[PDB]
């Protein structure tokens, strides 16, 4: 009913879809620091950096490199801010919490 | 399915705003450089340009006083405003040069062989 | 990898090619070009390699237990770190123009781009921060 | 933003365009109303994207040839 | 320990490639048959369209 | 095509498993294998740079971060209530819901793709960011100033 | 030809010239730059298009930047401004995209920077909450518009991914019950970012929603939530800052109504009413003004919150648009009580107010004063004026 | 043939690992006004194969501190990095060859990282960040490099790449202070003499402290080869040599820098360096 | 000094003799000594048709 490229093309969608949604919820499912909410979000951010690869390159499109391209210096600018204020809160809170970088204790 | 050979050497010729227009008025330049720019500048832009560069200066100098910086402030403050007011200056008059404003002064003097 | 359909082999009928493919040798000039497939047997066989040298001292080796042998004998990294990631993208960036014949207003272009790179990078000199002090 | 990838334009430009033509030559005043008149071309852009129409095609033989096969194994 | 761990990753991974192909497939068949079914339906109403249409 | 559509397959495995540990520094490596094998899945659709700049990026960069701030940061609290708290059952069924059964997929109403390899040309790529995008390109080199400018304020003294 | 494209060489070699000039200024030893900020200012006015709506947004910036004083506060708020005006302009999912994450990452940075004194980690904290809970919106915005692209193969915001790309715009506007981040950040970050964070943004993305945006669905149900949440929680948090925080959440509910009945003159002169009202709130000194916002954010007649209220009313009974309505006039009815409790708490009260020691005596009067008169462009709001 | 024509050049490379180590000792020895090894064989030519050998048979040291995972897999990580770049040296075709040969190079920190992650010991943390900001910051300065280098790599058919094969055989000498600045990175990337303050491996023993040094000195020659190709007119078994000549010439005749000062001078000297000097041959290229 | 002389000479040695090696090994796998080369998208779709064409004049061959 399908050929072999039906069967590479479905597979990386349904792996895409879930690769967000485990990056979406799972590291807050269960109970993780700040540090691991960012590794998180740097796995939506691959889910949907490989999107608009796959779909860049199923159109012969060029639009997809470049929100690949600013996908990319976006999180990780984020990335690098978020942890330095992780840095200043924990040694702003640690005199008094232990578990300070954890919200979802 | 077999591919345009690809010219390595050729780039496009693009600027990244596009204008979405055609001229109304008659075309001296298509594509003027900033020495023609320059030379086709009417004196209402070299007015508006002095005017600015004095405001700034006057204003810097008012500014920079208060640190004790009045001068180096107001030579700045000079440029800074100078400089935006040149940036218009010269897109309005490669705008009358490339056809998209009226330049009827201007086609009477930047064509000495083609005047009439 | 092989071809599932009979546009990706050229309407070439037939099954000598489905299992010439399926049993082919691995060719830079063939079917693989530019292909990155030496890579992964290279990280394979020295995985292998490496795996080997770690084992094989458990056993040709003396041994003595003791709880002695089985003992111990700043911001400025992330300033590096942060700059260093920021400066990789730029660079990463600027990677394409050097892969294209550039004409002169990507060259405009460009110098922009690494205009307000070095201004950022001038700013943090003037303030001090390349002194690595502390 | 319309520019291929290898190529020069993507793979179904063309079709993109004709579809916005025929909305450019409507002369309705709303876009839903003047959508209903460029059906045709939207239809045929999206069979240039994702071919659902020939890929049923092949799924309705490969049904036939399936049954074919389990009702009908006649031998000589 | 560690060889109960590099055993458990190996596992795991090798279940996860044999059990996910079956999803995937089972997935797909569902909408080959979805499919299927709605082109009955559309050729059902094009022949009452049809009949009733002139 | 087993070992290609293992490796894709491989990479929500690795997304599930940098949750599901204890263990920051495990979280960490397997984001480090995450990020590699998508490089590897990237290349299966023809993008030879890209992969790269993933690469080059994410694991030489800014893993180097995170395992800076973890191994500086982290004083092992794993029996510290990780272990004796357990995880969420709500945050379980909407991940279950939502990225096994799909009930809401990207592709919509379409089940079924053909994933097509493409041929990257980074002369185009070249000039689309430097003729066509141009604005776009300045407006992420003001994004990493305001990264630059805002961490060095933000340095703890 | 470039020559099109002259305001954008501006605006980047202004940026390079100024960091050069504050690179200079701070290696004297300068302890007060207000000739960076009016060369911030200069460089503002001149980077702006000559419409209503970006003129608006550049002499709100140039009033706003009175209120900052360090020279890389003020560059993020260029930098913020950049976004902010250019998103009014983005006619695709790219550039809206990293407009809105320029303006995240300069909030973030700024709610860091400038906090002071003990409330110093409660601001840290809230800037981190923040920015979790903005990435995650940012991946469902990527994830969606790749759903987009793929479907449609172009850059078209058309089809039943426009939802999602609703509910993003709808958290960027703290709309209930996506609200609590703007209620943690009011609690603990300072007055000066509260009063950037309620005026600029709201006006930058309504006016890319007038401008390019059209979806096929509804926002009734945060209307209702947006109103009934905003009025509720202000009626019960003693907390003044918190009672701000969710007064925000029921204004922010009546512009979603003006939005939804389409007519957007109703929204956009309440949205100034508003903004002018918020000017006055986050710089008062003396507290007998705050009666004057009290009285004029109860929708009280004679004075300007009234006509902004009252034009949203009428375009909503116009299309008879009965039920949002019945539930608009119910939290207003409820939004009074504590605009009175605000009146009891700072107009019935002895009069106390410092003097300056360290100079600058009571430096923000004349905007604050220049704001209450709202008690006299009711004249010219009763007009058919906005439209 | 792929498996075969990788353990053909696997051989060659653990070789000359051996005879550079040795050639090392003996230089080095001879600039002193010494012999260097010369006992232990005919010549000293079985030194390293008895290191190698002493090694193997010598007791492998597990602390019952640290996490045992990550102590064996960082000498494994290096190794097969060094490996990897050798292939992607002379069994690739690609295009963005030195693309990929400095992202590889770019992951060869974490064996550093992690071991100091690993070992319980107070300095190694404290030294592991000091070796990997080192190598960080002089990576940039290779990126730098490597983009004024491609800026005139073209190949028949016109396409600007990174290809090793369409590099020219002619040395570069319009790239004179960028040829001398790669070879300081290079000497900055290995942790050599004058950047060898930083060690992290103090507490390996036997074959993972072997692997650690088979690692470094493959890496040596892989940075020997690119520079080669770069500057050098082409990849040869005497140029290899001759650059290995001139590292231990300089290990022998130089003393190191304190932290600060090399980190002053990487992010102070050598990064405007090759980016003024990627502007000038961008300027140039037009 | 001549203690050096040894194993310098052997490092070319073994590099020569390991290249040669290395040379004639993928000189039999690909059978032309351009397999390095850069290729681009037009000479990636010339081999891969070339090496179709080439099994279909074999299978073409083992009929007659
Ligand atoms: C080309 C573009 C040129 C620059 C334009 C943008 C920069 C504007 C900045 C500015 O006016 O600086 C204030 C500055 C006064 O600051 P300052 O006296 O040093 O500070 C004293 C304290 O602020 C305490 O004094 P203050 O708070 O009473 O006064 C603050 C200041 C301004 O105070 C305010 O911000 C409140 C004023 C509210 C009016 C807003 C007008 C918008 C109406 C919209 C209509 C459409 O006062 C004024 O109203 C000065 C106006 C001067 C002309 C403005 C044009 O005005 C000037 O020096 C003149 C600037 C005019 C151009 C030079
Ligand atoms: C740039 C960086 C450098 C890398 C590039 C270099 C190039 C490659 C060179 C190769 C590396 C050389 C050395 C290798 C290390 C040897 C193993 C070792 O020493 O012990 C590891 C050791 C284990 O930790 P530990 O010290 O025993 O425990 C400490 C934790 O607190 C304990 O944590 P925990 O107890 O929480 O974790 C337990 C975990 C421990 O994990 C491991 O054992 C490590 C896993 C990766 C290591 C891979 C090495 C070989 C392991 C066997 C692979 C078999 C896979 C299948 C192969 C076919 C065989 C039939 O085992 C499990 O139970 C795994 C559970 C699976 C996920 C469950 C969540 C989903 C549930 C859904 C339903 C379930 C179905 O530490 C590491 O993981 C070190 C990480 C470094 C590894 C290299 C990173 C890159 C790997 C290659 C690239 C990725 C491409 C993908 C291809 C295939 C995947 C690998
Ligand atoms: C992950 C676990 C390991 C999986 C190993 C694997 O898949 O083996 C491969 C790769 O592994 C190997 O072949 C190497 C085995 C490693 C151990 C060798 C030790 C050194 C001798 C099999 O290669 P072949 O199919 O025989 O080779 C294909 C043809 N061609 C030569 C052109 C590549
Ligand atoms: C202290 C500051 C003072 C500033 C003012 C003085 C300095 C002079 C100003 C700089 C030069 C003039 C402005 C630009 C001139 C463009 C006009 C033009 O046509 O010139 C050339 C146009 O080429 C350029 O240099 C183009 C510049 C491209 C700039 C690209 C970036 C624009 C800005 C993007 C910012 C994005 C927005 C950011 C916020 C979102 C080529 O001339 P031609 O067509 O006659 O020659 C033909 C020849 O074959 C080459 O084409
Ligand atoms: C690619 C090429 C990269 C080149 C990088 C140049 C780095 C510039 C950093 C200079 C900072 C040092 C410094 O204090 O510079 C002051 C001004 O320099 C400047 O303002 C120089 C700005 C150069 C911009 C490029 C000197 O003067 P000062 O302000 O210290 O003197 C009066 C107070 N004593
Ligand atoms: C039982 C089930 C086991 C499932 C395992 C799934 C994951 C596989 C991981 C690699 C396995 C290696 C051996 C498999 C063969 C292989 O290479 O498969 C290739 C798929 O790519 C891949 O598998 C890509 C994954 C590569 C990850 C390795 C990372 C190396 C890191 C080193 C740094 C590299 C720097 C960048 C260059 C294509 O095989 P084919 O069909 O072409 O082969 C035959 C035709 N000749
Ligand atoms: C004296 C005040 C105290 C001093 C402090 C100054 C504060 C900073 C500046 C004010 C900030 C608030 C402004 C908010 C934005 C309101 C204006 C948005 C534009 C708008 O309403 O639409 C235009 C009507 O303009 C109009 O004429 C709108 C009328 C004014 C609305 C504001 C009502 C409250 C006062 C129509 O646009 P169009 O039809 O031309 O557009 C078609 C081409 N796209
Ligand atoms: C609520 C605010 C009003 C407070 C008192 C309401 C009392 C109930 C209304 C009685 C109206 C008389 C009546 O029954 O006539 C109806 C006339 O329809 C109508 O026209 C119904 C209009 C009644 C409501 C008008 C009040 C609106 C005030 C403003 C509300 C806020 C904005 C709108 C949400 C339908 O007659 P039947 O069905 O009994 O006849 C049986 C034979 N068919
Ligand atoms: C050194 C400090 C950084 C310099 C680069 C910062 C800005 C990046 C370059 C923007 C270039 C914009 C177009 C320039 C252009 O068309 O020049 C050709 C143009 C051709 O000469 P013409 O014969 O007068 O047309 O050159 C000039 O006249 C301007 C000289 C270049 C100056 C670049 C910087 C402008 C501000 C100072
Ligand atoms: C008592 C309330 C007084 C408010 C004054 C309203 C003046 C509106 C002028 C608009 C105009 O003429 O357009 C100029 C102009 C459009 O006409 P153009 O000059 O032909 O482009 O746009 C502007 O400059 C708009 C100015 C908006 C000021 C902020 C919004 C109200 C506060
Ligand atoms: C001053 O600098 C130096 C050091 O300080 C940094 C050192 O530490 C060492 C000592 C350390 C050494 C030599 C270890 C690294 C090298 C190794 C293990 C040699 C690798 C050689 C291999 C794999 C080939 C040998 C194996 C063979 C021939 C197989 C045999 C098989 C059969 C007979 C069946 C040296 C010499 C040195 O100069």
């Amino acid at each position: 009913y399908y050929t072999e490229g039906e069967i590479f093309g479905t597979t990386f969608m349904y792996t895409t879809n879930m690769m967000f949604w485990a990056g979406i919820v799972g590291a807050v499912a269960f109970r993780r620091n700040l540090i691991i909410l960012l590794l998180s979000a740097e796995t939506v951010m691959l889910a949907c950096n490989m999107n608009f690869l796959f779909t860049a390159a199923y159109l012969n499109d060029i639009t997809g490199a470049i929100m690949s391209i600013t996908i990319t210096t976006i999180a990780a600018c984020e990335t690098a801010i978020g942890l330095a204020l992780c840095v200043a809160y924990f040694h702003m809170r640690s005199a008094t919490d232990v578990e300070a970088l954890n919200m979802l204790k | 399915t077999w591919p345009e050979p690809p010219n390595y050497y050729e780039a496009p010729k693009h600027g990244f705003k596009v204008t979405l227009e055609n001229p109304t008025f008659p075309i001296i330049n298509p594509d003027p450089n900033i020495t023609d720019a320059v030379t086709n500048m009417r004196s209402e832009n070299w007015g508006v340009v002095a005017g600015l560069a004095g405001l700034g200066y006057v204003a810097g100098y008012y500014f920079g006083a208060k640190v004790h910086w009045a001068k180096p402030t107001a030579l700045f403050t000079s440029i800074f405003l100078g400089k935006s007011g040149l940036l218009w200056g010269m897109s309005d008059s490669a705008h009358r040069l490339m056809g998209f404003k009226e330049n009827s002064k201007e086609v009477a003097a930047n064509l000495p062989h083609v005047m009439q | 990898y092989n071809a599932w359909s009979p546009a990706q082999r050229y309407f070439v009928e037939g099954d000598h090619v489905v299992t010439a493919e399926a049993s082919r040798t691995f060719q830079f000039t063939g079917l693989d070009s530019g292909s990155f497939y030496p890579y992964v047997i290279a990280t394979v066989i020295a995985t292998a390699i490496s795996t080997v040298f770690i084992v094989a001292p458990l056993v040709i080796a003396p041994s003595r237990v003791d709880l002695d042998k089985s003992s111990a004998y700043s911001v400025s990294f992330y300033l590096v770190s942060i700059m260093y990631l920021l400066f990789d993208i730029e660079i990463a960036y600027l990677f394409p123009y050097a892969m294209t014949h550039a004409s002169l207003p990507m060259y405009w272009t460009m110098n922009l781009f690494l205009a307000i790179l070095v201004a950022g990078f001038a700013y943090e000199w003037g303030m001090g921060a390349l002194e690595w002090r502390e | 933003a319309g520019m291929g990838l290898s190529t020069g334009t993507a793979r179904c430009y063309d079709w993109y365009m004709d579809y916005l033509k025929c909305m450019d030559e409507r002369k309705e005043p709303m876009i839903a109303l003047r959508r209903e008149h460029c059906l045709e071309w939207l239809e045929d852009y999206n069979e240039c994207l994702h071919r659902e129409k020939e890929r049923t095609r092949r799924q309705v033989i490969e049904r036939e040839r399936r049954a074919q096969l389990a009702g009908g194994s006649k031998p000589a | 320990g560690l060889i109960r761990n590099i055993a458990t990753f190996a596992t795991a991974v090798v279940g996860w490639s044999v059990g996910i192909p079956f999803v995937v497939q089972a997935r797909m068949n569902g909408y080959v048959e979805r499919n299927l079914a709605t082109y009955d339906a559309a050729q059902r109403q094009k022949a009452e369209e049809a009949a009733i249409g002139g | 095509m087993f070992f290609e559509n293992s490796a894709i397959l491989l990479c929500a495995l690795l997304s599930i498993a940098v949750g599901y540990t204890k263990s920051p520094f495990m979280s960490l490596m397997y984001s480090v294998m995450l990020f590699i094998n998508s490089s590897f899945v990237l290349m299966m659709l023809g993008f030879e740079f890209l992969a790269l700049v993933n690469l080059l990026v994410y694991v030489g960069a800014l893993a180097v971060l995170f395992l800076f701030v973890i191994m500086l940061l982290e004083i092992p609290a794993t029996e510290l209530r990780a272990y004796s708290r357990g995880w969420s059952t709500l945050g379980i069924f909407v991940f279950i819901i939502n990225g096994v059964f799909q009930i809401t997929p990207s592709m919509g109403p379409r089940g079924i793709i053909t994933g097509l390899p493409g041929a990257e040309s980074i002369t185009n790529l070249g000039h689309a960011l430097y003729l066509y995008f141009a604005d776009l390109l300045i407006l992420n080199s003001l994004v990493l100033t305001v990264a630059l400018f805002g961490r060095f304020a933000i340095a703890p003294v | 030809a470039a020559a099109a494209a002259m305001i954008e060489l501006d605006l980047c070699f202004g940026l390079l010239l100024l960091i050069l000039f504050g690179l200079l200024s701070l290696r004297n030893g300068h302890v007060s730059l207000a000739h960076i900020r009016f060369i911030c200012q200069c460089w503002l006015v001149m980077i702006t298009p000559l419409e209503v709506q970006d003129f608006a947004l550049c002499i709100l910036t140039v009033v706003l930047l009175q209120s900052f004083h360090s020279f890389e506060a003020l560059l993020f708020l260029l930098l913020a401004y950049i976004g902010q005006l250019y998103m009014m302009h983005s006619c695709n999912l790219v550039s809206f995209y990293v407009c809105l994450e320029a303006q995240t990452l300069c909030v973030v940075v700024l709610c860091g920077l400038l906090a002071r004194g003990a409330s110093t980690s409660f601001s840290v904290e809230a800037a981190l909450k923040f920015l979790l809970l903005s990435a995650m919106v940012s991946g469902m915005a990527l994830f969606w518009f790749s759903a987009m692209y793929q479907r449609t193969g172009s850059l078209d915001m058309v089809g039943q991914e426009t939802f999602w790309i609703l509910l993003v715009m709808l958290f960027k506007l703290g709309v209930a019950p996506m609200h609590m981040w703007s209620v943690d950040l009011y609690g603990s970050i300072p007055k000066s970012l509260l009063l950037y964070l309620s005026t600029a943004p709201k006006l930058s993305l309504f006016t890319f929603w007038a401008s390019s945006w059209h979806h096929d669905f509804s926002v009734g149900v945060f209307i209702l939530f947006s109103m009934f949440i905003g009025s509720i929680g202000a009626y019960g948090q003693p907390a003044l800052r918190s009672l701000f925080a969710y007064s925000t959440i029921n204004e922010i509910g009546l512009l979603l109504l003006a939005v939804e009945t389409a007519g957007f003159h109703t929204l956009y002169q309440h949205l100034g009413i508003y903004i002018i009202t918020q000017l006055l709130l986050w710089n008062l000194t003396d507290k007998r003004l705050f009666a004057l916002c009290a009285v004029s954010l109860a929708g009280l007649p004679p004075f300007a919150g009234f006509f902004g209220k009252a034009w949203i009313f009428w375009h909503a009974m116009s299309v008879q648009a009965f039920s949002l309505l019945a539930a608009a006039l119910f939290c207003t009815l409820l939004s009074l009580v504590y605009y009175l409790r605000v009146i009891r708490l700072f107009w019935t009260a002895p009069v106390h107010t410092a003097a300056s020691f360290t100079g600058a005596p009571n430096q923000t009067t004349l905007t604050s004063a220049c704001a209450v008169a709202l008690a006299f462009a009711p004249v010219m709001l009763v007009k058919p004026f906005v439209i | 043939m792929i498996v075969a024509s990788i353990l053909i050049l696997i051989v060659p490379v653990l070789l000359s690992v051996a005879m550079f180590t040795l050639a090392e000792r003996t230089v080095m020895a001879s600039m002193q006004r010494r012999f260097g090894p010369q006992v232990s064989g005919i010549s000293g030519l079985l030194q390293p194969f008895w290191d190698g050998l002493k090694l193997g048979v010598k007791e492998p040291v597990l602390p019952d501190s640290s996490s045992a995972g990550a102590f064996a897999a960082s000498p494994m990580i290096s190794f097969v990095l060094s490996q990897v770049a050798w292939v992607g040296i002379c069994i690739s075709d690609a295009s963005f060859q030195g693309l990929v040969i400095m992202a590889i190079s770019s992951l060869a920190v974490y064996g550093v990282m992690l071991a100091g992650w690993a070992s319980n010991s107070k300095y190694a943390f404290l030294g592991c960040l000091r070796s990997v900001a080192l190598m960080v910051s002089y990576e940039l300065s290779l990126g730098a490099a490597l983009l004024s280098i491609g800026l005139f790599v073209t190949d028949g058919t016109g396409m600007k790449c990174l290809n090793f094969a369409e590099m020219p055989t002619t040395p570069q000498y319009a790239m004179l202070p960028l040829c001398l600045i790669f070879l300081v990175c290079i000497l900055a990337e290995t942790k050599r003499d004058p950047f060898d303050l930083p060690g992290y491996n103090v507490e390996y023993s036997s074959l993972g402290f072997a692997l650690f040094f088979i690692a470094e000195y493959a890496n040596m020659a892989v940075m020997s080869a690119i520079a080669s190709i770069y500057f050098l007119g082409g990849f040869s078994a005497l140029k290899i040599t001759a650059l290995f000549f001139a590292f231990v010439w300089t290990r022998g005749t130089l003393p190191r820098y304190r932290y600060d000062q090399f980190m002053r001078l990487g992010w102070k000297a050598f990064l405007p360096l090759t980016l003024a000097f990627f502007a000038l041959h961008a300027s140039v290229a037009i | 000094g001549w203690n050096a002389l040894p194993s310098l000479v052997i490092i070319t040695g073994i590099w020569t003799a390991g290249l040669f090696a290395l040379d004639k090994v993928q000189m039999f796998r690909e059978n032309k000594p351009a397999w390095a080369n850069n290729k681009d998208g037009w000479q990636k779709a010339l081999y891969r048709r070339d090496w179709y064409l080439q099994r279909e004049e074999e299978t073409l061959a083992m009929a007659k």
